[PDB]
């Protein structure tokens, strides 16, 4: 469907506020979404390589982690 | 009068709340069904070990948390209080994710 | 008698003369062109080297070399390249 | 023994044997594939003839033969992809593309 | 006939047999020294005791006695070094350092 | 019954045990541990070998070990680092 | 008397350094302020003189580009006059100081 | 013993000019000359180690490349 969309206004706001924002425009939510998608974009394409290389059907917590530390992102405790 | 608190005040007992806990902010499942869309973008019939999701949804949301941080101090650079476009535009530009 | 240094520089001094017949190149660009080439060897070497380590394999084959230029390269110059390499094994492999 | 260069049997300039080499000295792996090399010296020839291609029309616009430099920038910066990928690489000599801020201009 | 583990001839509870293999089977090198795997244990085991130890404390202040990826959090991003080490490292579960920017606060 | 996975996580409670012995690890937190150690060795063993490739020797020894915990760790961090590294290579030469 | 106003001459310098890729930084004093550097890590070492001009280009190259995002941080905040703040932000969300 | 003072007022603004700024406060300068420092005394630590691995008295154009590449301030035309 379209699931973007799902990343509800709340959501974006609870982010915003572990981040230490007071006050959020209204055009940022769309912004955001915008910019989550490119993120999740970026990453799972390099993921499904490592997942399509290894010959599976089923991507791995590995697939993703070599995918982040490859685009910049490391991240701890999924393994590697 | 019905008892009320003054704009910015709950926006910051809500910075307190979430800076002191860990727990993920987006819903779980519907950030599923987003990472199975762009999923679909580059192979169907995929399958997610639950625990590749997970490292993805802990791998967004720490990144935007940090956009925003970055964001935040666009906007206080402008003497302003208001997060908006042209401040985590700002951010990415410098950040080096756009050109 | 002095070092033995190799570079790259009659590669691109081929290659240029394929494209652009009739223009040259300072050795500062060489210098620049030969950098350029290194860079791209490593971050395949690299890329591939890993591949390879992450599925339990001993070898890298062009196999790895494609994966890498696939997650390295951005989405043009990544399908041509996956072309010309893919095209260049072919040649290979008949020419005998 | 007949003379072939695996180069001219791949049909590339960019030679498959220094990079074979290169790769086995490299310390990559333990075993490196027959294909590999080709693949590789394939893709690098590739690289080098884009670049080549956009800065030798950069070379002409200045009025020159040689490429400089300069012309590698302009060729780069100036394609989308190119720049994406040495992104985070410094190019001596190199100076950066004109642009001015809106802003900063006179009405 | 008595095999005494390397680890213990370097008094290292990091297993300096182990990373020997790993650096082989890594392709790090044709060939690796005997020291070296002992060096890099010592190194290891080293920054995992420095972590451990801050991360340790952090705990107690909040007075738990298992320490959850958070403590580790506090750990690395309030110590100043470790940080600069953990700079691109995402933490699990870890949330961030309590901090709200001055000119947000209230007027009083 | 299953295949082996290894770790390190056995090593790092014998290292909490020396460093806070009345103190427990969350699973999760255990796995941080370990891909922090895996990062960590993954940065020194690459490092070490781009130094030993530089300067055309075919073994990382110790003295790469070392430069390569300069080149990475920080000032104060590195000292300590070198300390350890090298109090533990003495102690293990002297053992035989 | 040929004068013009407070930011025409400047227009016309960006023009011109833009278009051209020689260093800007007298290359002696550049030379010394490395030796000086070099002695804090190490007492009576000696350069080439390319590494010395590889340094040139590699700062001349960082600084231009901060002065990049700078003036954007600038703009950002309705100025046009790059002060240390500007800097400061860039350096912070670059990721070279908290 | 203060050569940073050698990188002139005139000099930083012809750096800033190719960078696009067109006005400069007082107070950059310094902070600059400040920045600089950092980088340059940043690039030559892990520059000059590369050397001292090398049992080398002489910094060669490749320690400060091996060196700019590890800082990820990658630059050709050296001996990449
Ligand atoms: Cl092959
Ligand atoms: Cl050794």
């Amino acid at each position: 469907r379209d699931n973007i969309q799902g990343i509800t206004k709340p959501a974006i706001r609870r982010l915003a506020r572990r981040g230490g924002v007071k006050r959020i425009s209204g055009l940022i939510y769309e912004e955001t979404r915008g910019v989550l998608k490119v993120f999740l974009e970026n990453v799972i394409r390099d993921a499904v390589t490592y997942t399509e290389h290894a010959k599976r059907k089923t991507v791995t917590a590995m697939d993703v982690v070599y995918a982040l530390k490859r685009q910049g992102r490391t991240l701890y405790g999924f393994g590697g | 009068k019905p008892h009320r608190y003054r704009p910015g005040t709950v926006a910051l007992r809500e910075i307190r709340r979430y800076q002191k806990s860990t727990e993920l902010l987006i819903r779980k499942l519907p950030f599923q069904r987003l990472v199975r869309e762009i999923a679909q973008d580059f192979k169907t019939d995929l399958r997610f070990q639950s625990s590749a999701v997970m490292a993805l949804q802990e791998a967004c949301e720490a990144y935007l948390v940090g956009l925003f941080e970055d964001t935040n101090l666009c906007a206080i650079h402008a003497k302003r209080v208001t997060i908006m476009p042209k401040d985590i535009q700002l951010a990415r530009r410098i950040r080096g994710e756009r050109a | 008698k002095r070092s033995r240094k190799e570079s790259y520089s009659i590669y691109v001094y081929k290659v240029l003369k394929q494209v652009h017949p009739d223009t040259g190149i300072s050795s500062k660009a060489m210098g620049i062109m030969n950098s350029f080439v290194n860079d791209i060897f490593e971050r395949i070497a690299g890329e591939a080297s890993r591949l390879a380590h992450y599925n339990k394999r001993s070898t890298i084959t062009s196999r790895e070399i494609q994966t890498a230029v696939r997650l390295l390269l951005p989405g043009e110059l990544a399908k041509h390249a996956v072309s010309e390499g893919t095209k260049a094994v072919t040649k290979y492999t008949s020419a005998k | 023994a007949k003379a072939k260069t695996r180069s001219s049997r791949a049909g590339l300039q960019f030679p498959v044997g220094r990079v074979h080499r290169l790769l086995r000295k490299g310390n990559y792996s333990e075993r490196v594939g027959a294909g590999a090399p080709v693949y590789l010296a394939a893709v690098l020839e590739y690289l080098t003839a884009e670049i080549l291609e956009l800065a030798g029309n950069a070379a002409r616009d200045n009025k020159k033969t040689r490429i400089i430099p300069r012309h590698l920038q302009l060729a780069i910066r100036n394609d989308e992809e190119l720049n994406k990928l040495l992104g985070r690489v410094t190019i001596a000599q190199g100076g950066v593309l004109p642009n001015i801020q809106a802003v900063l201009l006179p009405k």
